[PDB]
């Protein structure tokens, strides 16, 4: 009934020095039954990434829609866009629809081409921007991942360090949520290098 | 209903509309809503017609027994009865009543019990829908220690604008005298009041 | 939750998940779901933890004093039946129980009675209980056969749960088994899920949609 | 409509060491979005070397405690003087608990202390009796924040040894009690931080072979 | 949330706390609740924090066209109208719980706005959840005549009340200067008394400490020449 | 079950270094009317603890009741009744939590929320609250309804933690008392500018105080304000 | 309507349909064919509230049959899910939501490969080696999680499809009177007329 | 549970009764008899509630056992029925009613005639030449208005029986799996164990 | 809301209190609830505040546009705007308006407009939540063609004693003086009010 839980998944999002990351599981189900173990949640833009938990068709039919709009900026301005930028324009499209809005938790993750700033955000289903220093979290086990970031982070983590705690806070966090887990998969974001690493976790 | 009591020099009187309403309908527009628990100690109905005659009734026979037993019961005795079944059985009755009373000792004495059950002792009170409407009026001409014909013209006028307001209220002004010198009936007919 | 037990040449089977949840929250992984009533008498619970720990436990107490009284161990039948009859009377009052009460007597033989919080008590060769009771289903009527080695029918129980596990979001943890014979019952270990699935993978070549 | 349920806020912690187990919790108490007291004790001491805590509604949990200390007075009384065990003082709770099963006690109980051999013990209920021994619980209301990461560093969940790559598991080496009040003091400020109803102080109750002792440190009071 | 409002000598200030809630959960710890509706227009947002984002911005930029084209700065009374007017219409719906405050030709100025519409005057005023704590501070020690230094102290004084005692407020107190005849200042968390302390321990892990299955570099650059 | 009828606002209260202070006004609502101006909401019991009700005040007179006969009732055949064996707060209080928690258990509450405020034997400070719920708890100060809101919050810069109960005299902790009556005054649409305040000091013992006003309050500012916005007659 | 699966193979992907049609208390129909071909090299099988499966299937089957005259050449499996998707994802914030789940079995003649797409009436998709909506698939996923291997034949893929419709027949309460079975390849469309 | 028939001929009644058990989703047995042994020439079928529908047939049967004991003497069935009756018409303004419908067949060895009662969980009595609960008769009671004649031999009934089966297994939606038919005469009751 | 408009000899005076209340707390003690749609065109707001701030800002729009072409409007004219909104958005609106207004011709003039919607020139009206309990005093009190310090005793008496029984009513006692010497405005304070 409740349209943010039926699918479920978790994103999570970190800062580090020169650096950041970004993280989600891959399941998608229909309440207690298990359905996919390859649903990805984040996308990326050129260099900026997007993660979105939440109901599943709206979490495709937003990749679509910021792909579209990012296309199309890239043709009239002539070059990527920012995460500071793309932030905006995700929350001017989720207030849009203010009363019959899309059920998503979206995140945004990358560093500034430019300024070399590492950049991260949360938003609410209808468009409120959470630009925090430290992490970012969102889906049906935003509670446990709460709690994991709290504890385990530090300010100015070098990458491979980062790696292991973000990792950490997500595989620990989604195990204690029934309908998150059946895979996950680690973005890392430095200024001209991505790695992207999927965890092995267990399939319950 | 519009139902009141006051205290004053020689003791205390008690004061009520002629109404009864199955929602618009008058079912009964002679009505007696003073009644009399003992010889000078009498109290005013407001509510149901079922419940406070119910509850009159059973404290009635309480004071009555009270009386072989133990001689004439205090007025503060008969609250006491009033509230025990108004508050004991609070989820089931609807009654808002009016305790007076006269003793020698302790003169003219008012107590009113609202629908919680609570008791309260005041110099007058007021109760019944069409109260709502004469709370400025009678705080604004109460005085303590009034005479008898000053007191019957507070009650008088109070209950008429009472009436004229509340749809609740309504027919003639009944009114009972409790003093030393006994229990006197007081009746004032439409014709009077409305014109005051 | 997923729980089965089902007769066969050697005895009983009994497989059950550990996972216990309220809501979404997962709030344990180490539930211990099989009952040890007597040396010869097993449990399953699903449904309300509660209403299952509490009457199931309080129903060996039932039993060891039937035997007290009649100096004889009692019947699986006479067992499912105090339970049955028991949860017959709170009947309405919300009581939220699925259980499975599996022993062996001489004049029964292996013998699983199903007992439900509706007052439903049936008598049966298969059953699974639970969430992801399905899922068991599946593995189990494909598999099962009369003529099953104690070695190979303790690995179907097992492989079922996991089956379950797998899909069910409100089955997990890991899997206990019991083995059921002429003698009484012999526990055969917890099986971490997070670390049978992959030995499972590998070894069986199943698992082919799963990445590892 | 009258509610005889409310909701007083609050987290509890329990820890079970080698020879030793902790049980901890938040002295803040709540109703709504105000404060009650910002020194309200929740872990209490129940005789036996036995700690208790029943965290949710407080009315029931103080009711559920009063009686099992009760309990625990007319054990001595009835059985000369012997001392209840945590296993036994366990299953007692539980009997308490689902006698109320269809107008609940609405908490969530913990209790502490040492088991038999010396060894440390943490047992946990549901509102309705159901229980079950662990070596690590957290309840109440930020329950959800605490136990993920108690999973991670005190089981050593999802964490392996380098150079091997997934294959070989760190080993579950034991913990002191200075290692665990370090656990327990981090978990309740990670907490406190992201969940409104946890604040204002922390109280942690210690249970050894010598007896109970207790250790109080400041929260964050907004 | 916790926001106020206090009129000062010669000008006015207002002020908030910095916590966001989902349910009993803290969404963000040091949030922005100040908004600019102009250079010399500033209002505080209470409720649903998307629509007090969006009703600002909205007015906010309606109220630079309105500047532009009247080559006049921009007046509190007209960012108090539009919004009213706009909150009106949607019935309550939008659920924005403003404080609007400025200076401008005609003075200094300090009003409340409510998602039905309705606005209100004073001297001193507050909004949100921690409001009765707040004004319970302002009734005690607010008096007529107030300075500059005077009233910065009141307004945060009213924040740390709704801070430390009602569970949706807390972190740090934000403040905005606007007197007459200046620059208005923003001063960003003006007070941090809610530092979180050294944890006992550090939880950098080993590396290698988890499991992988892949590796891959990922193409963020364009398709290449040659 | 039931619904309060005739209801009684704010109970607040605070400790300080020799006692504990408590105050209520003299109101009693039938909803939105203000119906009886004349009820005392402080009840005290023996010379060493005062009851603050709040919530129905039918129920308020019930408790009042059980309370004048608990008196009685410790009388009875103890010839150290007001000696060593008089009744102490701590021991008034957990009969009443004791009641509320009963009648909460038969879904047949006394619809009030209550602080018992007193000192000890021991010359011990004792403050502690209980509601229809059987809810109990205790700090350096406390309140009911919208007190809990309002008062709290000034009363604890006076009495933030323990330990600054010895740095507050008797004179600072009635003068912030009666400030928060004045507050309640202008914010509480229930409240009534008549109440009544106690004092229970070690030393100079119960102190009542009856028809206390709330004084110097501001108002003259309300004629500057003119319309909701543009208005300016 | 009730029951549809779907399982893509090495070289091919087969589709099975229950043939019942229940409407209240009597089975009105018990050989019904649930499903709709889109091109020459792709099949939808539906399955949701009665008139709107229908209507749907046959709606997009216009749509894709339109661009196939228009262009002269067949879409991908990809792109038609794609376009149903959207469909979909559209229609449930509309006044009355098209209430309909289907599964798209496709061969795609570029890549040579066989693709399954399982989409619910919400607009949500996914590309599965195996697949199948409503109850089905709380008995079939745990047999073929056990038995499916990605390089299985056609004459395999439809062994293992007999023991899933075989658990089906054994523990699902409603009589579906069984499936119709359709296979998808290189070469087009065919229906097993023995099943 | 779901479908119980019953049938009176010229000397015997027959009852069919379905073996399925089906508790939500899944069908947990597929074998269960439906029926109990009340004394050696009276049988009773039965169909309601899980769990109230065992304890009630049981119950009744406790108590026609001890009163063959008491008495050393088999009860008619018209005197089994009106006990029976009287038991759900007593319960049915209980606080919690016995949510079971019956068919009691049995052989009045006094009158040498067969008989069928069919009592619902009201405590609803009819004597009938054939009857049935449920949905079941709305698809049985047609055919048997056609064939039945009341002078039928047993086997004549067991056809007639096997074509109400078929019907139903053509248009009923729920799979009940087959049904247990037992036959009740002067010699006893007895089972056809193929069927 | 205690609100009320009174005819007198030299013309009419508008009375309000200042409290806004959300449910029990009071949100504003201060509050003006007298407004201006026109010079000598005041209204009384009772009910929901943003609708009665909608509908009054409309109402001085269409009269400031009504000046412009057709000169000063009529009080007549002024009730009739505010009627159009509050009848043809009933459904949608909870607002009870007195307008009072001054003409040279007219004189003094009030009209009440309740939730309906609907229109009542009287010689004077009381409205809001504490008019109920005020009734009976002002029915008793009024007389026509009093004098300004006698209307503004009237009210004060009146205002006070609404407050003094309505939780919803407080703080200061405004006034709003409609004459053809002007416009003035009074406030009385709690001190001296609540002692009458
Ligand atoms: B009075 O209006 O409250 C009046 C007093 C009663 C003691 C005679 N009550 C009634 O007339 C009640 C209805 C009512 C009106 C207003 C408030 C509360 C109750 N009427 C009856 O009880 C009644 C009506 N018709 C027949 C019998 N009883
Ligand atoms: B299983 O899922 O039925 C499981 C078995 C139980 C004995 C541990 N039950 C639960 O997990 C239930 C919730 C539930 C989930 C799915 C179906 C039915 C019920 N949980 C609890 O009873 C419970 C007890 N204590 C704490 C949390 N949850
Ligand atoms: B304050 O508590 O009023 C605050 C002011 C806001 C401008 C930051 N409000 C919130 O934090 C609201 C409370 C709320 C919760 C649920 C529904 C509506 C309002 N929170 C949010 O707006 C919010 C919650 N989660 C994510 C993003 N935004
Ligand atoms: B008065 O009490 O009717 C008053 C008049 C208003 C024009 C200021 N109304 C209110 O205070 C209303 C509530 C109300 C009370 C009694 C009757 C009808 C309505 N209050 C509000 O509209 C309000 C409250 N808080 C914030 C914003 N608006
Ligand atoms: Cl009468
Ligand atoms: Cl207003
Ligand atoms: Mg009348
Ligand atoms: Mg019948």
């Amino acid at each position: 009934s409740d349209p943010s839980s039926i699918n479920g998944g978790i994103v999570v999002a970190m800062t580090g020095k020169d650096c950041v990351a970004i993280a989600c599981d891959l399941r998608l189900g229909s309440q207690s039954l298990g359905v996919s173990n390859k649903f990805e949640k984040i996308f990326h833009y050129g260099h900026v990434f997007l993660g979105i938990t939440g109901l599943a068709t709206d979490v495709t039919t937003l990749n679509e829609m910021f792909r579209y709009k990012t296309n199309l900026y890239k043709l009239k301005e002539e070059r990527a866009i920012e995460p500071e930028t793309f932030t905006q324009l995700v929350s001017s499209s989720l207030y849009e629809r203010r009363f019959g809005p899309y059920f998503v938790g979206p995140v945004v993750a990358g560093i500034n081409s430019k300024s070399g700033k590492p950049f991260i955000a949360g938003f609410d289903l209808i468009g409120c921007i959470d630009e925090a220093k430290d992490f970012i979290v969102s889906g049906t086990a935003s509670d446990q991942l709460f709690g994991m970031c709290e504890s385990l982070y530090e300010p100015n983590l070098e990458p491979e360090d980062l790696f292991e705690t973000i990792s950490q806070a997500l595989l620990n966090a989604a195990d204690r949520d029934a309908l998150s887990g059946w895979g996950a998969v680690v973005y890392i974001i430095k200024k001209d290098e991505v790695v992207k690493r999927y965890l092995k976790m267990r399939q319950d | 209903t519009s139902i009141m009591a006051v205290t004053f020099k020689d003791g205390v009187i008690l004061g009520a509309d002629s109404r009864t309403t199955t929602g618009a309908y008058i079912a009964n527009r002679v009505t007696d809503k003073l009644t009399r628990v003992h010889d000078k100690i009498w109290c005013c109905r407001s509510g149901s017609a079922a419940d406070t005659q119910a509850i009159a009734d059973i404290v009635q026979y309480h004071l009555e027994l009270y009386t072989s037993q133990y001689g004439t019961p205090s007025t503060e005795t008969a609250a006491s009865v009033f509230k025990e079944l108004c508050y004991e059985n609070k989820d089931n009755l609807t009654a808002g009543i009016i305790v007076a009373g006269y003793d020698d000792k302790n003169k003219g004495e008012v107590y009113t019990i609202p629908l919680g059950g609570s008791v309260h002792k005041l110099p007058y009170a007021i109760a019944g829908s069409g109260s709502t409407f004469i709370y400025g009026y009678c705080d604004k001409n109460f005085r303590e220690n009034m005479s008898k014909e000053e007191t019957v013209d507070f009650i008088k006028h109070s209950l008429s604008q009472a009436i004229k307001w509340d749809g609740s209220s309504g027919g003639v002004i009944r009114m009972v005298v409790l003093t030393a010198a006994g229990v006197e009936r007081l009746i004032f007919y439409p014709d009077e009041y409305e014109q005051l | 939750t997923t729980t089965l037990a089902f007769r066969f040449q050697g005895g009983i089977i009994v497989a059950v998940d550990s996972r216990a949840t309220a809501g979404n929250w997962v709030a344990s992984q180490t539930v211990k779901k099989v009952i040890e009533i007597n040396p010869f008498l097993l449990g399953t619970m699903a449904g309300g933890a509660a209403d299952c720990q509490f009457w199931e436990t309080w129903l060996g107490s039932q039993f060891r004093l039937h035997e007290l009284r009649e100096k004889e161990r009692i019947s699986v039948a006479a067992a499912s039946k105090i339970l049955s009859n028991l949860v017959y009377q709170y009947k309405g009052a919300g009581l939220s129980m699925g259980t499975m009460i599996c022993g062996y007597t001489r004049k029964e033989g292996p013998t699983i009675y199903y007992v439900d919080s509706d007052g439903t008590r049936l008598k049966g060769d298969i059953f699974c209980v639970g969430s992801g009771q399905t899922f068991a289903y599946g593995v189990l009527d494909s598999n099962y056969k009369w003529d099953l080695s104690v070695e190979d029918a303790l690995y179907l129980g097992k492989r079922s749960i996991l089956a379950a596990a797998h899909r069910d979001a409100y089955s997990g943890g890991s899997v206990n088994l019991y083995h059921v014979t002429e003698d009484g019952w012999i526990y055969h270990g917890n099986h971490d899920v997070g670390e049978l699935f992959w030995k499972v993978k590998e070894e069986e070549g199943s698992f082919n949609n799963v990445i590892g | 409509q009258f509610n005889p349920y409310g909701d007083n806020g609050g987290t509890i912690l329990g820890i079970a060491g080698e020879d030793f187990a902790v049980l901890a919790g938040d002295t803040r108490n709540i109703t709504d979005y105000s404060i009650n007291s910002r020194y309200e004790p929740k872990v209490f001491d129940c005789g036996d070397n036995i700690v208790m805590s029943a965290n949710g509604f407080a009315a029931d949990g103080d009711a559920l405690v009063k009686r099992f200390k009760n309990s625990v007075k007319w054990y001595h009384f009835d059985h000369n003087d012997k001392k209840l065990s945590i296993n036994s003082a366990a299953r007692n709770i539980q009997h308490l608990l689902y006698g109320k099963r269809f107008f609940p006690y609405y908490v969530h109980t913990i209790i502490a202390g040492l088991d038999e051999d010396g060894k440390g013990a943490v047992y946990s209920f549901d509102p309705v009796g159901s229980y079950e021994r662990e070596q690590c619980r957290a309840g109440g209301a930020a329950a959800s924040l605490i136990m993920p990461f108690l999973d991670n560093q005190v089981n050593f969940k999802n964490q392996y040894e380098p150079g091997t790559n997934g294959k070989v598991k760190k080993p579950l080496k034991y913990l002191s009690v200075e290692e665990v009040i370090k656990l327990v003091r981090d978990s309740f400020t990670s907490a406190t931080e992201r969940h409104i109803q946890v604040g204002d102080g922390l109280e942690i109750l210690i249970v050894t072979k010598d007896g109970v002792r207790k250790e109080f440190y400041e929260l964050k009071r907004d | 949330t916790t926001i106020v409002g206090v009129k000062f000598n010669n000008g006015v200030v207002i002020a908030a706390d910095t916590r966001s809630t989902q349910g009993p959960i803290v969404a963000d710890k040091n949030c922005a609740k100040l908004h600019r509706i102009s250079p010399k227009i500033w209002c505080a947002g209470a409720g649903t924090a998307a629509d007090t984002e969006a009703v600002t911005q909205l007015i906010g930029s309606n109220i630079e066209l309105h500047s532009l084209y009247t080559s006049r700065e921009p007046r509190v009374v007209s960012a108090l109208q539009m919004l009213k007017q706009h909150l009106f219409k949607y019935q309550g719906h939008i659920g924005a719980y403003l404080i609007v405050a400025g200076v401008d030709p005609t003075g200094s100025h300090l009003f409340s706005i409510h998602a039905h519409g309705s606005t209100d005057v004073g001297y001193y005023l507050s909004l949100g959840s921690g409001s009765l704590a707040a004004m319970a501070v302002l009734e005690s020690h607010w008096k007529q005549d107030l300075t500059k230094e005077e009233a910065i102290k009141l307004a945060s004084d009213a924040i740390q009340a709704g801070i430390w005692n009602d569970l949706g407020s807390g972190s740090n107190v934000d403040v905005c200067v606007m007197e007459i005849g200046k620059d208005a200042e923003y001063l960003r968390n003006y007070l941090t008394p809610n530092v979180r302390e050294e944890k006992q321990k550090s939880y950098k892990f080993p590396r290698g400490t988890t499991a992988v299955l892949k590796e891959s570099i990922v193409n963020i650059c364009d398709i290449q020449e040659e | 079950t039931q619904q309060p009828i005739v209801t009684g606002t704010s109970v607040i209260s605070m400790k300080y270094d020799n006692g504990v202070i408590i105050a209520a006004d003299n109101l009693g609502s039938y909803g939105s009317l203000l119906r009886f101006n004349g009820v005392e909401r402080l009840i005290p019991v023996g010379d060493n603890t005062v009851v603050g009700i709040s919530g129905d005040i039918s129920d308020m007179q019930h408790i009042e009741r059980l309370l004048k006969d608990l008196v009685t009732e410790n009388a009875y055949d103890n010839p150290l009744a007001d000696a060593e064996e008089a009744l102490e707060p701590s021991y008034i209080f957990e009969y009443l939590a004791t009641v509320m928690y009963q009648r909460r258990s038969k879904m047949n509450p006394l619809w009030n929320a209550i602080i018992v405020a007193g000192v000890q034997s021991n010359g011990d400070q004792f403050l502690r609250y209980v509601n229809l719920l059987g809810v109990t708890y205790s700090s350096p100060t406390l309140a009911t309804g919208f007190g809990a809101h309002m008062a709290n919050p000034l009363l604890r810069k006076v009495v933030d933690r323990e330990s600054d109960i010895p740095k507050t005299t008797v004179q600072v902790a009635e003068e912030a008392i009666v400030n928060a009556m004045r507050v309640l005054y202008y914010r509480d649409a229930r409240s009534s500018r008549n109440f009544s305040l106690a004092i229970i000091d070690k030393n100079t013992g119960l102190t009542f105080k009856k028809n206390l006003q709330v004084e110097n309050m501001k108002w003259d500012f309300a004629k500057d304000i003119k319309g909701y916005g543009t208005q300016k007659i | 309507m009730d029951i549809i699966l779907g399982i893509r193979v090495q070289d091919s992907v087969i589709l099975a349909s229950s043939k019942a049609v229940t409407r209240g208390i009597s089975v009105l129909k018990d050989s019904d064919d649930k499903t709709r071909q889109l091109s020459p090299h792709t099949l939808m099988s539906f399955a949701g509230e009665a008139g709107d499966t229908v209507q749907f299937a046959e709606y997009i089957q216009a749509n894709i049959q339109l661009y196939s005259i228009r262009e002269d050449y067949e879409l991908s499996p990809q792109a038609v899910s794609s376009f149903v998707r959207q469909e979909l994802a559209k229609s449930i914030r509309s006044r009355r939501p098209y209430q309909v789940n289907v599964l798209i079995g496709g061969y795609d003649k570029k890549k040579n490969k066989p693709e399954l797409y399982q989409i619910d009436y919400l607009g949500t998709k996914v590309e599965l080696p195996y697949g199948a909506h409503g109850y089905s698939g709380f008995y079939t996923f745990s047999l073929l999680d056990h038995h499916y291997r990605p390089d299985m034949t056609t004459e395999e893929g439809l062994d293992l499809l007999k023991l899933c419709v075989q658990e089906l027949e054994k523990r699902m309460p409603m009589d579906f009177k069984g499936v119709i079975v359709k296979i998808v390849d290189k070469d087009g469309i065919r229906q097993v007329d023995d099943f």
